[PDB]
């Protein structure tokens, strides 16, 4: 949902 | 190492109009929401706005603090991200950092900008030694804490110094210490340090989300003993 990009 | 550098603070007059800028270097710029967060000793840390990517048509979001008064835009080729903020309250007064990445881990320098609902809880105070076992806790007023408020745990040492820790609940940002752990106890975030060094005297704060906005916990100060 938030930004979840490693 | 990634540096974001951020500029454009001073000293305003209430109903006044600043632009604070942000340039990022060291990580894929424009694959990465920015935020804007900022610092006072009145309120602890306050998420400000978020912009997200171009494939979001560059969506942003703002604290109802901001929202009217604010406006968060950037330029992917310049790697910068800026805060127009319109209508200066003294409110607004404070430290103001640029951070983003998994999804606090990368944090300016802050830039101080002097002008003249959901409560997140966490210990005021915990006092260890180096080796012991620590943890620390972060509450909702909402009720349980899950892993949709994908929580944050972020390290404030001197001088106004941030570094993210944990971001997703549990998942270390890189190059952070293997002894920080984050997990979900009782219904509440929690951040573990295993076996507590003298360098982690510090403050830390978490972070929780809902559904389009932060709210950060008032910090917690961790003294380290012997
Ligand atoms: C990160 O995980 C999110 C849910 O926890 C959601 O699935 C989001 O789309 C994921 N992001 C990516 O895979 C990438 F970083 F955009």
């Amino acid at each position: 949902a938030p930004d979840t990009r490693p | 190492q990634v540096q974001l550098q951020e500029s454009g603070g001073g000293l305003v007059q209430p109903g006044g109009s600043m632009k604070l800028s942000c340039v990022a270097s060291g990580f894929t710029f424009s694959n990465y929401w920015m935020n804007w967060v900022r610092q006072s000793p009145e309120k602890g840390l306050e998420w400000v706005a978020e912009i997200r990517l171009k494939s979001n048509n560059y969506a942003t979001h703002y604290a109802e603090s901001v929202k009217g008064r604010f406006t968060i835009s950037r330029d992917d080729s310049k790697s910068s991200v800026y805060l127009q903020m319109n209508n200066l309250r003294a409110e607004d007064t404070g430290i103001y950092y640029c951070t983003g990445v998994g999804q606090f881990a990368y944090w300016g320098q802050g830039t101080t900008v002097t002008v003249s609902d959901i409560v997140v809880t966490q210990e005021s105070a915990l006092t260890t030694s180096p080796g012991e076992t620590v943890t620390l806790t972060c509450r909702s007023s909402t009720g349980a804490v899950t892993t949709s408020n994908y929580a944050n745990w972020v390290q404030e040492k001197p001088d106004h110094l941030f570094t993210g820790l944990i971001g997703g609940t549990n998942n270390r940002a890189p190059g952070v210490p293997a002894r920080f752990s984050g997990s979900l106890i009782g219904d509440k975030a929690a951040l573990t340090i295993t076996g507590a060094q003298t360098e982690d005297e510090a403050i830390y704060f978490c972070a929780l989300w809902y559904s389009n906005h932060w709210v950060f916990g008032g910090g917690t100060k961790l003294t380290v003993l012997g």
